[PDB]
């Protein structure tokens, strides 16, 4: 009944234009089915929205670390509310308020239909329930199966159903041995029944500005990007820099990597972890520039306590991960990995 | 008591040197020295580095990925000392070796060994090493 | 019954079955109570040596401490530290020593203070409890010094500084009572009562002589500093009591703690602490068995139970193991503890009945010294 | 029959009766020989640890050398020194860590080099012989490093001073050839040639992979610095042989310890020093027994010995104890020594019948390593 | 073996704790480590300090004053401990005392215990 | 033989005709009524302390050991190889007889009947005309009287203690036992281990103990503010800078009635002497001061070579233990002369 229904309206929202500031672009062109719903194509890389479903509602754990939300700094506590903030965000939908979100939904005869068959008749003529509805709607169908449907290799090697390549194994056991599995495992120990690879916590790792991206921004060379701090109501300056932990299931397909996409390959991401343990003038060095990796963003805060683990990554490790976070790509997404 | 039969794992005593998740573990167990199966004594450092083993547990029938970590920063306790090798492999494989000193990444660089935790991580086996 | 290596299998096959996660992190010692007891193990004069904190209640090992050679160990009675003077050297029993205090936080087991002692100025010798001792305050910690000549070290715990040495005549162990006085027991059979400040000779007073050159006062008396109450033993077995409560030495009574047959039968104490004292029961206990005179430092059997008061025997317990070394907690219904040098072991009795509760092995080479604090 | 301690006392007394006198002193060991053999004491992971320095031929204790945590012994192959590399740390197992090199007089074992390795750079290992390995002209030490990656460091001994770090590939253990190179076994199963400079990258040099990802070569192999010769077991007692003579690899015909028959029937080498090589002789001595193959680290009670050129059978050897690591003095007649890490007990064999001759006990607290010097 | 019997000395095996001159040893003897009944192992260092008492000579039947010795700077042996306490009083009369580590004089300002000997200095008066 | 040459030594001995201008015997400063020692330097010219005769004898000959630690011999500085030897050089001594040459002395010999009789008994007719076999003769003699039991006997109260006849009194008692677990033991016994036949209390060996210049002995004597007594390297033939400033040990029988103390009688009293030990050991501003003086002890005449290792022990005598060395020093006095111990 209203399950199925709420999110299928949820499915013609995402696919729709008309909910953009002026109808050029829908939620699938930044976030695209083809390519992990993320950008196949504002200074913040586009994340994916697969296994987004799996994470917590935004809060402060009893030891005082913040867990879960939506964003890269977990502005918004869950899904309904980063749909709410997606339509007026100026990076993302960008429309200029609740009532013209509404006026756009009552033009629209089938959107009479299914929003008054869910959330009652009238409900496109209150600008806030128009709003909330489409809110609720959006979230609901990214917490469908396609969206998150455990589907990958890893899924298929931790059912018994097929086994990991010799390469694949060494890759599984440095992650799970290394301190990858400090920050990319959902729990501190146990078997998480529906692992996305993230403990949803939030981290400063360090990373540099992309300039370029930075300066097609158009938010200032002077800008800083402070995380989690950013997040209204956060006033803690230990959480300046500090990111929400991406997922890695489809990390494959969905380069650029980081917060700001600065870096373009998948390698060039694990290699990013060296520079914190190797003592090789190479661990330096961004392969991607040849030059160094450059000063962090903010130079505070960062998790020098997981990062500095004493051991270097030897590019046999490195060939090893790679091929064991492909083996996280969701089965219709394998065909990309050619 | 026969040091070169097929060990036998059990699921009733964790201070004892066949209880299933210590398959591969190499030192003393913390649960004897103020720790507990999956936590550190106080007063010493938690490694961040760590081996692992697939331990089957007899109980479930099932074989669990143990990454062992080491207490480091104090002298070997002396209580509870173990040494198991299922699945161990030779130095050059480090991730299943176990005569390594673990204490990689423990705070204030600690890097003696006083006793080693076992807790599961996965559910999971290995190629040279399934039940 | 179910031991505590059971039960803990017993939780985490629960927390499995559960899908509890919970995460993996250095443990705080549950707070110090009067069943707390420490135990050091000196290690048969080993270089390094270690103290097991345990829980008495559950038998269980709560934490340990790393110390150096022959330490010397000191217990806060309120609960709020506890800390050691101890020695190292720079190529393990070889090179430039280091003598030094630490006080540790009781429930982390952190040191919160680490104070070099100038001149390498401890004395090294098999660990006397009161050869390092505490104000009562807890301000303060006094150490004896052997080399060249006796004398007291003077360490500013809340200061984190060593203060100075005083000079002493020709005499041993330090029974602090108050913040800037101790006594002292002198070759000469006196007791040296000495108040010192922070520059200038202190001001040394002795009692009368009260033991003659043939009675042997042992090196492990009991001192209750909450009550002023120092109980001697001799190798027979007469037990000295002075009460330094009022802050000058009073004499008691002396007891025997064994009968006249049983002294023409052999028995005499003997071990490493052979003598306890309880403060609010007013009860001494001692370690004795069959012996030759001088097989003094040989464990013992049997411990024997007297009212300070008037000297009568309540109990003689068969402790069934070979004890070195016995103390008590200092609660109402009071723990009796005995550690086995030889099985590096401490049994744990019931100091009514003398029945044996739990116990915990596996405490080291050669465990010797048991504290406790007394709380109330 | 007259032990050692009776002897002893018939000297003793008999100097007494006659009014001998002599002047309390310190000793100097017995000049080092083929028979002298030295016992590692890693003590199960303790701070601190000891060498114990032996007679075989007595069964004497002749000597110790005190040792850190972890610490690596080498013996110079013609008597003229030992040395070994070690960690110690400002508060016993807590606080700043010191690496370093000591290089002693094998006579009065006094230190004659301390040489501070700089940033701490030891492999801290259950102690592992080819760790840590002198190359053949005595004059430079090359020690292992595994964090952050696999690197060699170089301590010259005879300016005293630590030279360098080599970066290598991921490849473990060090067998000098030469003042110059030495070779690693790799991950990818090859063996590496290590040549290096004064300055420079080393040059690196891979052989072909020499046995599959599947067969597990054991972390104590013998390697023979006179002959060239690496002698290296796989757990299920295949050897492979590396000649190392003409300063390049040569892989010698694969070998097997144990037959298929006894292989089906459930024998492995096991232990910890499983392997003994006698150079003279070329003869290969291999600890085994009937284990699971997941027990590849408990003692043994048997030996075989074989032809190291043809891999015939020699011997087969009930040791009568349960041992966890061999090794041969290297002189013509050779001592087959057998350690046993429970019973902390070197037991001295006749290599050529395996009879017990004598055995020396109170070898520390798990004594795991043993080594001697090829004098000849 | 009963550890609470009179102690009973011999003169015929130096390294037991029976052994007459060890009447009030107290650690490690010395010839267990690499030294003998009256000198110190390689590598330590002897100390000048000395504890005294009168051991009796089943050979001769006469009381020898032994000056004990410790040898000092390394790590105790542990090879042939023993502790004897015949005479032994306590740490008040230090010069028959034996829980104290005489390792005073050792050359190098060495004060580790590793054994001791077992010297004599005179008969008994 | 035997009876008869230390006869004809006890004659001698107390001749005053063997001095230069015939004003004194062996027996003026060697004076048997106090230990064979002089009165005049008591409480009662060179700058060392006339030394006791008594237990001289059972010193051994002067050589080097296999250790290269040389033992034995006469005069503070081993420069004589034994009694016969020292007798010779004591004849000849500007401190001690003081005759200008061997032939002065055979001349003394021969003006004396009964001496011309009593050595040529011994020695053969017309030993006395022979200028080099007259003094061997006489030098003979005069060792073979000291080497008898009158200079020897072995009765002091110690002696009587060791034989079972009396006891020590506790503070004896005490002293003896601190003196033979302390210091005093490495250098003030016969033997390194087992057990002395005859006890003389000296290893008889050569060290430096560090001692400052006896200055008003030193102003007498004449030498000169730049002399430096250098010790056992005075004797000739031995060339070892290692030996300046080492003295023979002296015997501590009879040390109680024998003051002044040391090679240059520099400490009046028996505790000073004792005192003077501290000052390697203890951190007491006084264990650096001469109590007979209130001044510091003084710099060594000789710095280098100090027997450090023996007396840097680590540990200061107290009182007491001062007080009950002394004791036990004091029953190292020959029976003979206990009276003396009153004054
Ligand atoms: C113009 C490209 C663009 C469009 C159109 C867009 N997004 Fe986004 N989206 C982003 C970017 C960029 C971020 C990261 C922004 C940040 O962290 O501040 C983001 C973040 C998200 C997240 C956060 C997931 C995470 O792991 O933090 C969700 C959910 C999401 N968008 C859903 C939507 C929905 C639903 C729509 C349509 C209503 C939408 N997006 C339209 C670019 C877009
Ligand atoms: C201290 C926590 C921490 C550790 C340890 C850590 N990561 Fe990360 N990882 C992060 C955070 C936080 C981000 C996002 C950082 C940012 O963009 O600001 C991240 C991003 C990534 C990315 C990019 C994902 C994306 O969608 O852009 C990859 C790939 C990655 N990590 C792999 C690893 C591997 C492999 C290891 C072990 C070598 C590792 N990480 C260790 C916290 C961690
Ligand atoms: C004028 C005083 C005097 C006279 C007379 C004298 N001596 Fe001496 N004697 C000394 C002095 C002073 C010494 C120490 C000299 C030195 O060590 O160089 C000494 C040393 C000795 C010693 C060495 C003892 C030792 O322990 O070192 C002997 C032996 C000796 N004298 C015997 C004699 C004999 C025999 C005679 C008679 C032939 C004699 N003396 C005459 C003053 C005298
Ligand atoms: C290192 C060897 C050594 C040690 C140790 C030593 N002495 Fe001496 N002692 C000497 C020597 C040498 C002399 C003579 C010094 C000199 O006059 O130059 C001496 C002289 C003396 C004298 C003066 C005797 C005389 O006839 O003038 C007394 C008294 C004495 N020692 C007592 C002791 C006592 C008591 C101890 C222990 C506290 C002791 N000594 C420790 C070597 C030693
Ligand atoms: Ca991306
Ligand atoms: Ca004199
Ligand atoms: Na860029
Ligand atoms: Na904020
Ligand atoms: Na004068
Ligand atoms: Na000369």
């Amino acid at each position: 009944p209203a399950d199925d229904a709420l999110a299928a309206l949820g499915a013609q929202l995402f696919v729709d234009p008309a909910l953009s500031r002026n109808a050029t672009q829908s939620c699938a062109t930044c976030h695209d089915p083809a390519r992990a719903f993320t950008d196949p194509r504002g200074d913040r890389n586009t994340p994916t929205l697969g296994y987004a479903a799996l994470v917590p509602a935004f809060h402060r754990d009893a030891n005082g670390k913040y867990k879960g939300g939506q964003f890269w700094d977990g502005r918004a506590d869950d899904l309904k509310q980063q749909a709410g903030q997606s339509m007026l965000n100026p990076v993302e939908m960008a429309m200029p308020d609740r009532a013209a979100v509404a006026a756009r939904l009552r033009d629209d005869p089938a959107y009479r239909t299914g929003f008054e068959a869910l959330f009652g008749k009238g409900v496109l003529d209150d600008p806030e329930r128009a709003f909330d509805a489409a809110a609720e709607a959006l979230a609901a169908y990214q917490a469908t199966g396609e969206f998150s449907p455990f589907d990958s290799k890893y899924d298929r090697v931790m059912r018994g159903e097929e086994k990991f390549t010799p390469l694949e194994e060494f890759g599984y056991t440095v992650f799970i041995t290394w301190n990858c599995r400090l920050c990319h495992m959902q729990r501190k120990q146990g078997v998480a029944e529906r692992e996305t690879f993230t403990n949803f916590e939030y981290h400063n790792i360090g990373l540099p500005v992309n300039e370029t991206a930075r300066e097609a921004s158009g938010l200032g060379a002077d800008h800083v990007d402070h995380g989690l701090l950013a997040r209204p109501g956060i006033e803690d300056p230990a959480q300046s820099g500090r990111f929400k932990v991406p997922s890695l299931r489809n990390v494959a397909v969905t380069g650029p990597y980081m917060h700001n996409g600065v870096f373009t390959d998948l390698r060039t991401a694990i290699l990013f972890y060296n520079k914190y343990t190797s003592r090789r003038p190479e661990a330096k060095i961004n392969p991607e520039t040849g030059a160094p990796w450059g000063e962090p963003e903010v130079a505070r805060n960062l998790s020098l306590a997981e990062l500095q683990s004493g051991l270097m990554l030897d590019d046999g490790r490195v060939d090893a991960l790679v091929a064991f976070l492909e083996t996280l790509t969701d089965r219709r997404y394998e065909p990309l990995l050619e | 008591t026969d040091p070169r039969a097929k060990w036998v794992p059990q699921d009733n005593d964790i201070q004892a040197c066949d209880y299933w998740r210590h398959c591969s573990i190499d030192g003393n167990i913390c649960d004897c020295s103020g720790g507990s199966l999956t936590n550190c004594p106080p007063g010493t450092k938690l490694a961040t580095a760590s081996w692992v083993a697939s331990c089957y547990n007899p109980t479930d029938g099932q074989s669990y990925l143990i990454a062992y970590r080491d207490c480091c920063g104090y002298n070997v306790s002396g209580r509870c000392p173990c040494l198991n090798t299922e699945g161990e492999l030779p130095v050059y494989r480090p991730e299943f070796a176990n005569d390594i000193i673990w204490c990689f990444g423990a705070e204030d660089d600690a890097m003696t060994y006083h006793c080693t935790i076992s807790p599961i991580v996965g559910k999971a086996s290995h190629h040279h090493h399934h039940h | 019954q179910e031991t505590q290596g059971q039960a803990a299998a017993r939780a985490a096959a629960a927390d499995l079955a559960a899908g509890q996660d919970d995460e993996p992190r250095i443990l705080e010692a549950p707070a110090p109570d009067a069943r707390r007891v420490y135990v050091n193990d000196p290690a048969h004069f080993a270089a390094v040596t270690q103290q097991f904190v345990i829980d008495g209640e559950a038998g269980r090992v709560i934490g340990m401490i790393d110390g150096g050679f022959l330490p010397n160990p000191v217990v806060a009675d309120d609960g709020s530290f506890i800390a050691h003077a101890s020695t190292v050297f720079s190529r393990i029993a070889r090179g430039e020593r280091t003598d030094y205090v630490e006080v540790f936080d009781p429930v982390t087991l952190l040191p919160t203070a680490d104070i070099e002692l100038p001149d390498a100025p401890r004395f090294l010798v098999g660990t006397y409890p009161w050869m390092t001792s505490l104000t009562p305050d807890g301000k303060t910690l006094l150490f004896y010094q052997f080399s060249p000549a006796p004398a007291v070290g003077v360490v500013d715990l809340e200061g984190k500084a060593f203060k100075r040495m005083l000079d002493v005549p020709d005499c041993y162990h330090i029974f602090p009572t108050a913040p800037d006085t101790f006594f002292m027991h002198c070759r000469d059979g006196s007791l040296a009562k000495v108040a010192f400040g922070t520059e200038g000779t202190p001001e040394i007073t002795h009692t009368e002589v009260f033991h003659p050159e043939d009675e042997f006062l042992i090196n492990h008396p009991a001192y209750s500093q909450k009550a002023g109450r120092l109980v001697w033993p001799t190798y027979t077995g007469k037990i000295h009591q002075i009460d330094l409560s009022s802050g000058d030495a009073k004499f008691l009574p002396a007891v025997e703690a064994l009968t006249e047959a049983e002294r023409a039968d052999g028995w005499r104490p003997g071990g490493w602490q052979q003598v306890a004292y309880h403060r609010a029961l007013d009860r001494i206990y001692l370690l004795v068995d069959q012996r030759d005179e001088w097989r003094h430092k040989t464990a013992s059997r049997f411990v024997v139970v007297l009212d300070a008061k008037t000297g009568e025997r309540l109990a003689k317990f068969e402790m069934g193991h070979e004890i070195d070394s016995i103390n008590v907690s200092q609660d109402e219904k009071p723990l009796l503890y005995a550690l086995s040098t030889g099985d590096k072991t401490l049994y744990i009795h019931d100091a009514e009945s003398g029945e044996e509760l739990r116990s915990v092995n596996q405490l080291g080479h050669g465990p010797q010294v048991i504290t406790t604090a007394d709380m109330g």
